């Protein structure tokens, strides 16, 4: 169980609905998708890295401090205002939060100190139209990009057998030169990675409790969802989009809509996910990653 | 399979004006140091190369819109000032970006309305990186010949705005070719 | 008449006499309230219903002590409703006081404001109001089962600021409209609770002994139901097209009308009155309904059908939540602040039921549809939706059509064929008063929804409160125009201004309210309605002098879009006007930005110092100086900016030389240089001069 540190140094576009939307972190779906496409391009085998590996979502970090998503636990006060405005809780204070030891003023201070990047829109045009030869409008369009301070970035949580971890490290060595976002070929999204161990993160990841904090985007398989939702606090997130090299027409190929729990849901009955298939009318199967990575407290 | 890295620096022979804000120039909203978007480089190379001849230009950048789909083979990345230029200008106390004043003459009227434009200082150096993904062995020599031709045309052309008016001329120096993934020799490939 | 209709008719008009007693001028007003209202409602043929007359005449204790009414009758329910809604020298000229001043009088008690400074009422005004209500009851009003909403509409139209109580020793802040309306709602809830529970001897049930009176006050008789709309801030802000402004006015109105039609449809299920809706606005709604197992089963069933429908149409973008928690009469009467406890409990249950929105079978049902569909709507960002002609889906095209109709036509109808898809297999289209009238005489099951029009009296009169203002319609062309109509202003840079505002101290205001003495359901209702009226009427009149268009208004959110200068000026002016309306008890938090034209309005959207020092002093100084001295355009000011932004003493000496070279009056140069020498004054100066360009 290692973590992988990511520093960017170039703006990255991550996207929700259009190109001119900017987003800070990315989900396990696009992460596994990038790993899988990099593997296929490299020509190695996918069986090893399909049904053994567990990937957690990407989360941001700052100078020396790491972050995790806000648990969706019922804190019984009544402000319900400063906490709603909080999105990430530093690791130093995680167990303090889950025991209701976080004060309103401390929450305000954390919100004040949480600057880890800013948003930008760069305007771009496209003269590929008749403009080159005849009177034709240049078509302006915008892309949403997000940048980090020189001491920031994203990090991973990965776990599995050591052989799978070695394969993952190889693939990431390959991948640091492809992208991890949107307009990869337009100049966005190259990174350097580094493997680090953290004593505090390790203790947090190997705790023992009664609840569970979901750190990835997963969906229970058909026969286990019924028992999964006995006592659950969760939010669903729709995940759609097109696919890369499935048929002749990109604009005719579009993945089937899929729904999965978010990255902060709390469950009482642990379930195992699966790599659901979201293909139809296609030559090769298309995958989406739904497999949980729990922390028990 | 393997990946080839093309790294080097570019100089502005005359001032450069990408000007995404426009009359400002593109910057980073915190560091305020000007950059060069990779979209500009990619678009100018693609236009010049296409106008130099539609399979090879399809092959390098990839269109994937015409019922047949081709993944891009050459990735451009953004640029930033070199540390050398920052040190040099700080030592010599030189402003990073100039502001030229201009006009325009109304015919039958001959009254000039002024104009203000912001221009990157001459002689700055930007750092650039290209990544090439060799997917067909028998094509690397032709592809690099084409990319050299594209660089050659770009050296004899302009980037950004008002190129016919006397800005945007650039130059390429200190270019090395290094293989970083895989086992393809990248010592017989040249880009001037 | 159905006994329930008789009960509402009696309840709403129990304290009708108070206005006439306060009138004084007329020969009727010589006797006490109850019998006064008795002869006054006997003057008209339609209101000749004897039981309603009895309800009016026997609404207090002394009359009921000798009333010899039947052991079952609505009058006793009316008595109890008025009591729960609530030495005794009543001044007939007492003016209504604003609750807002009382809301934050604990921190700073300021001279209490009174409606129409020390404003006093005149008995002639009451005479005029009585003549007006006689006119309405004579020509505009008539008792039918479906006319009760019209009665409510006229009562709101007339009485909305006449004080209900006029006790010299009590802090009067209840209008007669509020007291009457809450009395009607509470009485209806009482009637349902007693009838369903199989008690008929209501005199024996409650009037018998005071110990039982407190006992029934203590019994859990009421249910407080709250509704929350899930995804407004997202679904309203997926707009990027050229017609964006037209949709935004249509989209906010679409969500508003969704909430209105769904709440009305609910109240139809409950066989209940419109007075039962305590508060609407934003994505919220509050109701006080009967606490009956029948009520609960109906609520649950309608919730199920409702959730089905939204899952069928949007499936993530819009969802609704239901929640309710038991409350008793003792709770509403503000005994020990438990009103705030129950308010928080219902809020908490509403806010934690949103966690669990989808059962198992639903979530499975979503994930397995290999359904042949088209791609995202351009105007409306949605993958699941299927586009049609010109790459638009049905919903957004109907949005465009109703937006086109918004500016010209004022009435919206709830019809079964219509244009826009709506919850309960219904559709909304637009009408005018004349064809609406024909629809009324067509006895069609219609609900006319109006654009801030009183005195309509057309079928089911629904004066829906909404601020729909657009300066673009003030031009020579009445047709709605695009975003460029505001971009193309030549008085400054061709850009757009946007303002967002929320009342910072609102959560406590609805929850905490006026502490320990005025946290009654009546006064909370009054506070909510006054806030709604401000955020739904006054803005429309205030905006009339600005090139700005109202987009989202209502609840606690204010969204205006237009010219950069006009947005700032209107923001300051509306801030001041609001500080007047709340008497400087509630404040505004706002942020304004500048963006280029035709940018996706979706992404366009995602105090004293600034007025006195920057806008009034430094901005005026700079404007006068730049107007008197020529040749100093954006280049000179931009050199000023280069020297000021880079806070170095070398820039200051350079600026000293530049002001020496400049051809202004020496006063201007000295003031500018000395402003630049102070950090606060240099920041104010750069802000003002940036505003200049
Ligand atoms: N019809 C509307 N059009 C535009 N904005 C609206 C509309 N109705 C309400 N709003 C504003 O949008 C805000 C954001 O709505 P949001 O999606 O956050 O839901 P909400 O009603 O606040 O409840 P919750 O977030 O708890 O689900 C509301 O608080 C309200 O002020
Ligand atoms: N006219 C009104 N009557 C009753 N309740 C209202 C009215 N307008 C708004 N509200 C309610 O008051 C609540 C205020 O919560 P919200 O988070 O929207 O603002 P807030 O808490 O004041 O935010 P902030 O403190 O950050 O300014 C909302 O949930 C809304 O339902």
């Amino acid at each position: 169980t290692k973590v992988f540190k990511l520093s960017f140094k170039t703006p990255v576009h991550f996207g929700k609905k259009r190109l001119s939307d900017g987003e800070m972190t990315i989900t396990a779906d696009t992460l596994f998708s990038a790993l899988f496409i990099e593997t296929l391009q490299l020509g190695k085998d996918t069986d090893w890295l399909l049904n053994d590996l567990i990937i957690s979502d990407t989360f941001p970090y700052e100078n020396e401090l790491y972050y995790l998503p806000k648990p969706l636990i019922k804190i019984d006060s009544d402000n319900h205002k400063a906490f709603k405005k909080l999105k990430y809780v530093p690791v130093h204070h995680y167990n303090q939060y889950l025991n209701g030891e976080l004060s309103a003023e401390d929450a305000t201070d954390l919100n004040d100190i949480f600057n880890i990047g800013y948003f930008s829109l760069q305007t771009k045009v496209s003269l590929i139209a008749q403009e080159t030869d005849s009177s034709a409008d240049s078509e302006p369009y915008s892309v949403g990009t997000f940048t980090f301070e020189p001491e920031a970035g994203l990090y991973f949580i990965a776990k599995g057998s050591e052989e799978t971890l070695d394969h993952l490290n190889n693939i990431m060595t390959a991948l640091q030169y492809s992208g991890l976002g949107g307009k990869r070929n337009a100049g966005y999204g190259q990174f350097e990675y580094e493997i680090i161990n953290n004593q505090q993160l390790s203790k947090l990841l190997n705790q023992n409790g009664k609840h569970s904090i979901l750190l990835s985007t997963a969906m229970a398989k058909k026969e286990e969802i019924e028992s999964a939702l006995k006592e659950a606090r969760y939010i669903l997130t729709k995940r759609s989009g097109f696919v890369q090299s499935t048929n002749y027409s990109e604009m005719l190929v579009k993945k089937s809509d899929f729904y999965s729990f978010s990255s902060g849901s709390v469950f009482k009955n642990i379930f195992n996910g699966d790599i659901f298939n979201v293909g139809h009318n296609g030559k090769h199967p298309v995958y989406r990653y739904a497999k949980p990575l729990w922390l028990e407290v | 399979y393997s990946k080839i890295k093309i790294s080097g620096t570019i100089e502005v022979v005359t001032g450069l004006h990408i000007g995404g804000g426009g009359s400002p120039v593109v910057r980073d909203l915190q560091t305020k140091l000007p950059i060069i978007p990779g979209s500009s480089i990619k678009g100018k190379m693609r236009n010049l190369l296409a106008k130099h001849f539609d399979e090879r230009v399809l092959r390098l950048f990839g269109s994937s819109e015409k019922g047949n789909i081709q993944r891009a083979r050459l990735q451009i990345s953004d640029a930033f000032f070199s540390e050398k230029t920052k040190e040099h200008f700080a030592q010599n106390d030189i402003a990073y970006t100039e502001t030229k004043f201009e006009n325009t003459i109304n015919r039958l009227t001959a009254v000039a309305n002024p104009r203000q434009i912001e221009r990157v200082t001459r002689g700055s150096e930007f750092d650039f990186v290209f990544i090439y993904n060799v997917d067909e062995e028998s094509q690397v020599e032709d592809d690099f010949e084409n990319i050299e031709k594209a660089i050659h045309l770009l050296e004899n052309d302009y980037l950004g705005g008002g190129g016919t008016r006397g800005n945007g001329r650039i130059q390429f120096k200190d270019t090395n070719i290094e293989t970083v993934v895989g086992e393809y020799d990248s010592t017989n490939l040249k880009i001037k | 008449m159905n006994k329930k209709n008789i009960l509402m008719y009696g309840s709403l008009l129990h304290d009708i006499g108070k206005i006439i007693y306060r009138s004084g001028d007329h020969t009727f007003s010589r006797g006490t309230h109850s019998k006064l209202g008795h002869q006054f409602l006997s003057q008209f043929s339609e209101f000749k219903d004897n039981e309603v007359l009895d309800n009016v005449a026997y609404h207090h204790y002394k009359e009921l002590a000798k009333a010899n009414l039947d052991n079952d009758n609505t009058a006793y329910i009316t008595y109890i409703a008025d009591n729960i809604a609530s030495l005794f020298n009543f001044d007939k000229y007492t003016p209504l006081y604003s609750v807002f001043n009382i809301v934050n009088s604990e921190k700073l008690k300021q001279t209490n404001g009174k409606f129409k400074e020390n404003i006093q009422y005149s008995s002639g005004n009451y005479t005029t109001l009585m003549k007006d209500m006689s006119h309405d009851l004579e020509h505009k009003l008539s008792i039918k089962e479906g006319t009760f909403p019209s009665l409510l509409q006229w009562t709101e139209s007339l009485w909305q600021y006449v004080p209900s109580s006029t006790n010299k020793n009590q802090l009067i802040d209840i209008s007669l409209y509020d007291h009457s309306r809450i009395t009607c709602a509470i009485a209806s809830c009482i009637f349902d609770y007693l009838n369903e529970n199989n008690i008929h001897n209501y005199k024996d049930e409650l009037f018998s002994k005071y110990e039982n009176t407190k006992s029934f006050y203590q019994k859990e008789a009421f249910l407080l139901l709250s509704m929350d709309m899930s995804g407004i801030q997202d679904f309203i802000y997926n707009i990027s097209g050229s017609k964006a402004l037209k949709s935004l006015r249509s989209r906010s109105f679409y969500l508003e009308l969704m909430l209105e039609v769904i709440v009305d449809q609910l109240l139809e299920r409950l066989e209940l009155a419109r007075a039962n809706l305590l508060y609407t606005g934003g994505g919220h709604a509050y109701l006080l309904v009967s606490n009956t197992d029948k009520v609960k089963k109906k609520i649950t069933q309608f919730n199920n059908e409702l959730k089905k429908w939204f899952m069928s149409e949007f499936t993530t973008d819009l969802s609704l939540s239901m929640a309710f928690e038991k409350c008793s009469g003792d709770d509403l009467m503000n005994t020990s602040g438990n009103y705030r406890t129950i308010w928080r409990n219902v809020s908490s249950k509403l806010s934690d039921i949103k966690a669990h929105k989808y059962s198992a079978e639903d979530i499975l049902k979503l994930n397995h549809f290999h359904s042949y569909g088209d791609r995202e709507c351009k105007e409306c960002l949605r993958s699941d939706i299927d586009i049609n002609d010109d790459g638009l889906c049905s919903i957004c095209e109907g949005i465009i059509n109703i937006s086109n109709d918004l500016r010209d036509k004022s009435f919206f109808v709830l019809s079964e064929t219509g244009k826009l898809k709506m919850p309960f297999n219904k559709f909304i289209s637009v009408i005018d008063y004349e064809e609406a009238e024909m629809l009324v005489q067509n006895n069609n099951q219609v609900r006319i929804y109006s654009k801030n029009k009183p005195y309509i009296g057309i079928g089911i009169s629904t004066n829906l409160w909404m601020c729909d203002y657009d300066y673009a319609s003030q031009n020579q062309d009445m047709r709605e125009k695009g975003i460029g109509s505001y971009v193309d202003r030549e008085e400054g840079v061709k850009r757009l201004g946007v303002v967002r505002a929320d009342i910072d101290n609102l959560g406590a205001t609805f929850i905490s309210g006026i502490p320990e003495k005025y946290n009654s359901i009546s006064r909370t209702a009054t506070l909510s309605r006054q806030l709604s009226l401000f955020f739904k009427y006054e803005l429309n009149h205030l905006l009339e002098n600005y090139q700005i268009t109202a987009i989202y208004s209502g609840g606690d959110d204010l969204f205006l879009i237009g010219a950069w200068d006009d947005i700032i000026e209107a923001s300051i002016y509306i801030n001041d006007k609001f500080k007047e309306f709340t008497l400087d008890k509630l404040t505004l938090s706002a942020g304004v930005g500048m963006f280029s034209g035709k940018y996706p309005v979706s992404k366009m959207a995602f105090w004293d110092e600034f007025k006195k020092n920057i806008l009034e002093e430094k901005l005026l100084v700079l404007q006068q100086g730049f107007s008197q001295t020529d040749e100093h355009g954006k280049a000179f000011i931009y050199k000023m900016l280069a020297l000021l932004r880079n806070n170095e003493a070398i820039n200051i000496a350079r600026l000293a030389y530049l002001l020496a070279r400049s051809k202004m009056n020496e006063d201007f140069t000295s003031k500018i240089f000395n402003w630049a020498q102070n950090d606060k004054d240099k920041n104010q100066l750069i802000t003002a001069l940036e505003y200049y360009i």
